[PDB]
RNA sequence: UGCUUUUAGUACGAGAGGAACCAAGCAGCGGCGCCACUGGUGUACCGGUUGUCUGACAAGGCAUCGCCGGGCAGCUACGCGCUCAGGAAUAAGAGCUGAAUGCAUCUAAGCUCGAACUCUGACCUAAAAAGAGACCUCUUUAAGGAUUCCGGUAAAAGACC
RNA sequence: AGGCUAAGGCGUGUCGGAGUAAUUCAGUUAAGGGAAUUCGGCAAAUUAGCUCCGUAACUUCGGGAUAAGGAGUGCCUGCU
């Protein structure tokens, strides 16, 4: 059972759910939900988005 | 043909102009028909990953252009599910020129191919640099 | 299941077995026995079918070292010694530490876990040794002592056992005494060796015999017994009883570190990027799953398999195929074949995890100074760069008239022979102006000529290659075509040093997408307008078309940029290449047709204009400097420092590492003449100096007119200053 | 039809449009030197001459190439064995459309005495060859030395489809005359 | 109803070429259902922001839900599950026995096989089947039903649960 | 112009309602494909203001022309 992490929110992909998104350059990103996929496609960054773990890490950097 | 492990929605229908992503000299090919596909009344021929289509080279070299060829779709934007429940989607649609047997006319494939096509036609997998 | 094939599998197991890796090396003074030890080590543990090695010098996998008897540069081989019923992969870092090497030394040392100091049993610790040892230690590379050539003492100089060990003891002493003066903190962390601690062996590479205190006991063979065999022609017995590989590999594994451990302190010392960064933790504590770390240190261009870059897998697993980057030159190349190094050859294997030098083909972004990465903009162990061009030229002549042909071909080979010069091979006068990178480099090459080819020739007074430079922002100068049907109002002004640097860096190019380039420039400094209106970059010159709405300029362009590049190649003053000059076109009166816009009319106007502008903007010269590094004794600093100061020695550091006053300064290339001599002369022969292109600098205005006049004369020009007046003719 | 375009026009007038027009109908643009840039900047995709005639190019601005059995392709009859042969070989292209004008020669007396050197060193050599070659093709390949008739050509192509004998003829005659 | 694997590079054939029974998976179309997953919608809801009004802030109105971004439930497909048969009796046809017609004959009686057909069989509907049904339980001023009340697995009204 | 508001004029011309089913008039949105629909791109969608750059064939020299094709644009602080 592959254990997968959401690229945007950093949450573990629950088995039997979630998406894998592949760009032209072979880059692969796990998405836990349509919300994370939409925010990734909008160009928003997780480190700037507060509800994600990367945004939380960026804020707690201070 | 050999069955694939994944469930593939036939996402590309006849008339779609897909970028050709090998070094054969074809830049854009328009789907004409789908091999081994029998339709129904009013339904356009449909193709998903792993399907072989008859295509016409719309852009590219003068030798490729206007030719009726066989191509295999290797990338599709429509999401398809693997057996273990994970959904896979590519950033674009992409095809590669092949023969009836499935051998690619090109020698290298720029971009990732789907594991489904990589297994259904093993030579596409070897020609491709990475299989996703 | 051939013995070799079983070893091959073992090889792979060990590859994914970082705890059982030993990336060791060999560090010694010239003619101490490096190559000897190396090859006879390979054969000693019999990794390959014996015969294979020897005759075909394996460790010497290149072509230069293959005729010397002592190691010269890098590459690597492999050993797998069985210790207390256990094998261990022993990578054998070839040693590019020969005094005739600068950065290369560092590079390899930053890939060597530890080394083996090999001290001639007679000649003892030597200058070379000192240098290498201290360097390596500085870059945290624990060594062990293998006093080779004992055979000489034992037989040749008919010394007695007791004396034998007295001399070797004195060596041991010297060894540590230096270690002490090198790094007391590491001498406190007990890296210092002693044969009683198994970190020192005794033997003769040329005879493949070698002992060490532990093994000694284990087998019963004592120094006196050794002496007996040697005196009684029993070196064969010696070898067999106590192998050379035996003792060496014992030091190499039992007391020398493995990737993991080595990597820790190594990263801490060499690397400077915050260790909390992923890449950091990865290469510190053994992790190849993280950002690719593969500092190419060698480019084994396999004639029948392409460019095979050999770098240590500090971080980055090598699963077949990987699109990646590198340090500095972080572009977009891939990674195809990744062979490991079995024997001295390339055994193709798949995934290589940690601490395992691998050779990778299909790597455009892969050379010395480039640490192939999969994380763009990778932090630096020691900052590096990539630019280096001839700045000191000499007019190689052919005194002996019965040598010209030979000379011609010899320098026709010199090109690839040493890719740092750019000879202007000519027939008009016969004077081959060889452009070297450094006065010393020049001297060296020139000497090599009448030595390895022996052309009875010499070289005349070295001269510095300057650049022409403008001073201020100029006032629109009209450049008129002969027929007057075209007018090119243009001005110039100094090129922003930031932009200069980045252009020389290469990133900013004219083959760059508008957006991409523009951005870079924009932040670097180039005012948005100009950044958007650039149309060409030449070395350190740009022609910013800042005009708008001028008919036929779109096409016209070419001819003007032609004139531009011409003038830039040789400025109106000292006829030297222009540098740090940015032009701004302000108006372009043009005739409607192309009849009166043919190149013969356009080119002149542009040229005329640009030159006139340059001259009106107080044309100066750029003198290159040459960053000096003087590895000298502590004590020695009085005359040294005063010397550089008298030679405009901008000291940027002095590293007074205990007994060593390693002064690091910057002195103008032109003024580096003689320094070579005086430095050592004064410092009683104790001054290991080294330099490197310190960047062009706005020549001190002090005697600008003087320097100018000199150039004028040498290159046979006119004595009337090339007054802008004339250039901007009627 | 006409699917290749080697346009190294010394005079860079009209090439922008012409090139776009071509690109639209297809016609791979294989120009080099000056033209190349101007087009690959205006937008018109252009391939460099580098990958046609066996060996690349040199001193852009006039020289460029001058390859025998590549000029012999375009030359005349690119579809008649013997002749056509020089438009295929080893990646060698069967270019069917050429337009390369010659900037007129001039002497430009310099302030410091006639610039004879430069003058002589700016007599286009490459141009005249390519030109006279294409020109030679009263049949197949079409040459357009003169820049002031890109319209006519484009027009015919756009509408009709293939160029017309009448035109090819005039074009050639004119091109030869220009080299004259 | 096709493709692929197997049978099998086998039978057949001098070669070239090249099958069939059985078995497996997949696919196209059709049918039925479902919403864990994925996609759409989601004028519940949350946020950003333009113009303006309520004096400012806050909180609100309006501009297609003002527009833009996201989206739970629900519905939905572009998603998902299930969707062989076997037997009987036959058509063409192939045979058995068998005289007329000593023999022979699939035929004149008689008999055995034999199709995606028909019937049966695994599905839906069906006491308004006028032969208008069977059985059991409860109770005969009761059993029980409806109405009112709170609802939804149902629902145009009714009905249903 | 359009939007939001004064003053002034009005709520003036059938209600209620439980998902208010199907269907229909008029709208919003819609994965992947993108005219394969159809007699025909009908209908719908795209673009869109202003500033700057740039603008072809052809031409009756007036034009074509907003041709085409690119870039910018909000708020705040201080200014010329």
């Amino acid at each position: 059972m592959e254990q997968r992490k959401c690229y945007f929110c950093g949450k573990m992909l629950e088995p039997g759910t979630g998406k894998l998104y592949v760009k032209k350059d072979g880059s692969t990103y796990f998405m836990c939900s349509s919300k994370c996929m939409s925010n990734f496609a909008l160009g928003r960054l997780p480190r700037r988005t507060e509800w994600t773990e990367k945004g939380k890490i960026q804020l707690k950097k201070a | 043909m050999k069955g694939m492990r994944s469930n593939i929605p036939r996402a590309l229908n006849a008339g779609a102009q897909i970028a050709c992503v090998d070094n054969t000299g074809a830049k854009v090919v328009e789907i004409i028909s789908v091999k081994k596909y029998r339709g129904v009344k009013n339904r356009m021929p449909c193709a998903g990953i792993g399907d072989m289509c008859v295509v016409s080279v719309k852009k590219g070299t003068p030798e490729m252009r206007k030719q009726v060829l066989l191509a295999v779709v290797v990338r599709q934007k429509q999401e398809f599910r693997r057996p273990d429940g994970l959904h896979v989607s590519f950033e674009d649609n992409a095809m590669v020129i092949t023969d009836e047997e499935g051998i690619p006319k090109g020698t290298d494939i720029k971009g990732p191919v789907a594991r489904e096509v990589a297994e259904r036609f093993p030579k596409i997998g070897t020609t491709a640099s990475i299989i996703v | 299941m051939g013995r070799r094939k079983k070893m091959v599998e073992r090889v792979t197991t060990l590859m994914n077995d970082p705890q059982r890796i030993r990336n060791i090396g060999i560090v010694a003074h010239i003619d101490h026995g490096k190559t000897t030890l190396s090859d006879n080590l390979l054969a000693g543990a019999g990794m390959i079918s014996k015969e294979l090695a020897g005759k075909q010098l394996f460790m010497d996998s290149d072509e230069e070292e293959q005729a010397r008897g002592i190691t010269i540069d890098s590459s690597n081989v492999s050993m797998v010694h069985t210790f207390d019923n256990e094998d261990y992969l022993i990578n054998l870092i070839d040693t590019p530490g020969h005094v005739d090497f600068g950065g290369d030394v560092t590079r390899a040392m930053r890939a060597v876990d530890g080394a083996v100091v090999v001290v001639d049993a007679v000649e003892g610790t030597m200058p070379q040794t000192e240098t290498v040892l201290r360097q390596a230690l500085r870059e945290h590379v624990r060594p062990v002592l293998f006093v080779n050539k004992v055979d000489r003492l034992i037989n040749e100089l008919q010394v007695d056992s007791q004396e034998m060990q007295i001399r070797l003891g004195k060596v041991i002493d010297h060894v540590n005494k230096l270690i002490k003066n090198m790094n007391p903190e590491k001498f406190k962390a007990g890296w210092k060796v002693d044969a009683a601690a198994g970190t020192v062996a005794f033997g003769s590479a040329l005879y493949n015999w070698a002992i060490s205190v532990p093994m000694m006991k284990k087998t019963g063979v004592s120094f006196k017994d050794v002496y007996d065999y040697c005196k009684a022609g029993d070196m064969k017995s010696l070898a067999e009883k106590c192998p050379l590989h035996e003792a060496v590999l014992d030091m190499v594994i039992h007391f020398l570190p493995n990737p993991i451990e080595a990597q820790k302190g190594r990263v801490k010392v060499i690397w400077h990027g915050d260790e909390n960064t992923e890449i950091g933790k990865a290469m510190t504590h053994a992790n190849a799953e993280g950002d690719l770390a593969f500092m190419v240190t060698d480019i084994s261009v396999d004639p029948h398999a392409g460019e095979v870059a050999t770098g240590r897998l500090f971080s980055g697993s090598l699963t077949r195929g990987m699109e990646v980057f590198t340090s500095g030159s972080a572009r977009k190349s891939r990674v195809q074949q990744v062979g490991i190094f079995m024997g001295p050859e390339r055994l193709e294997v798949d995934k290589i995890p940690a601490g395992n030098i691998a050779a990778v083909t299909g790597l455009k972004e892969a050379i010395v100074g480039s640490t192939v990465t999969t994380l763009d903009g990778m932090t630096p162990f020691e900052s590096i760069r990539h630019v280096s061009e001839p700045v000191v030229t000499v007019a190689v002549e052919a005194k002996h008239t019965k040598d010209l042909p030979k000379l011609i071909e010899v320098l026709r080979q010199v090109a690839k022979e040493d890719p740092t010069l750019q000879i202007t091979l000519d027939e008009e006068t016969g004077e081959h102006l060889m452009a070297g990178m450094g006065e010393l480099h020049l001297e060296v090459i020139a000497h090599r000529i009448e030595r390895d080819k022996n052309v009875e020739i010499t070289t005349s007074k070295p001269i510095v290659v300057y650049r022409e430079t403008i001073k201020k922002k100029t006032e629109p100068i009209e450049g008129k075509s002969p027929n007057r049907h075209n007018r090119f109002y243009i001005y110039a002004e100094p090129l922003d040093t930031e932009i200069v640097s980045a252009i020389k860096e290469g990133e900013v190019s004219m083959n760059l997408p508008e957006l991409e380039r523009r951005q870079k420039l924009i932040d670097l400094g180039m005012e948005k307008e100009e950044a958007k209106g650039i149309v060409g970059i030449f070395n350190s010159n740009i022609f910013i078309d800042m005009t708008k709405g001028i008919q036929y300029l779109n096409e016209t362009m070419e001819l003007v940029l032609d004139g531009f590049e011409e003038v830039m190649r040789a400025g109106p003053l000292t006829r030297e290449p222009v540098a740090n000059v940015k032009c701004v076109l302000v108006d372009a009166k043009l005739h409607e047709d192309a009849i009166h816009r043919g190149p013969a009319q356009i080119i002149p106007a542009a040229r005329q204009a640009i030159q006139a502008g340059m001259l009106m903007a107080e044309d100066s010269l750029l003198e290159p400097y040459q960053k000096v590094f003087v590895q000298v004794p502590q004590l020695l600093m009085g005359g040294a420092t005063k010397e550089l100061q008298g030679r405009r020695g901008i000291i940027l550091n002095m590293t007074t590492e205990g007994d060593l006053a390693i002064i690091e300064a910057r002195v103008p290339v032109a003024e580096m003449f003689g320094f070579a001599g005086e430095i050592r002369s004064a410092t009683e022969g104790r001054a290991m100096w080294s330099t490197e292109f310190g960047g062009f600098d706005v020549v001190p205005s002090s005697i600008l007119n003087d320097i100018v006049g000199q150039i004028r004369e040498r290159k046979g020009l006119k004595k009337e200053l090339p007054k802008a007046s004339d250039f901007l003719s009627m | 039809m006409v699917k290749r375009a080697l346009l190294s026009v010394s005079d860079k007038t009209g090439i922008t449009e012409f090139a776009r027009g071509l690109e639209a109908l297809g016609v791979k643009i294989i120009s080099t030197g000056g033209t190349a840039k101007i087009l690959r900047d205006a937008g018109i995709e252009v391939t460099d001459v580098s990958e046609v005639t066996g060996y690349p190019e040199m001193m852009g601005g006039r020289v460029k190439t001058l390859h025998p059995r590549i000029h012999g392709g375009l030359l005349c009859l690119r579809e008649s064995k013997e002749q056509m042969e020089e438009a295929e070989k080893e990646d060698i292209s069967l270019i069917d459309l050429v337009a390369v004008n010659l900037y007129p020669f001039e002497i430009t007396i310099s302030k410091e005495g006639v610039e004879l050197e430069e003058a002589i060193e700016n007599i286009d050599i490459g141009g005249p060859t390519l030109l006279r070659s294409a020109a030679k093709n009263y049949r197949s390949v079409t040459v357009i030395s003169n820049p002031s008739d890109y319209g006519h050509v484009l027009k015919e192509l756009r509408s009709s489809g293939i160029i017309s004998d009448k035109t090819r003829a005039n074009l050639a005659v004119k091109a030869f005359r220009h080299t004259a």
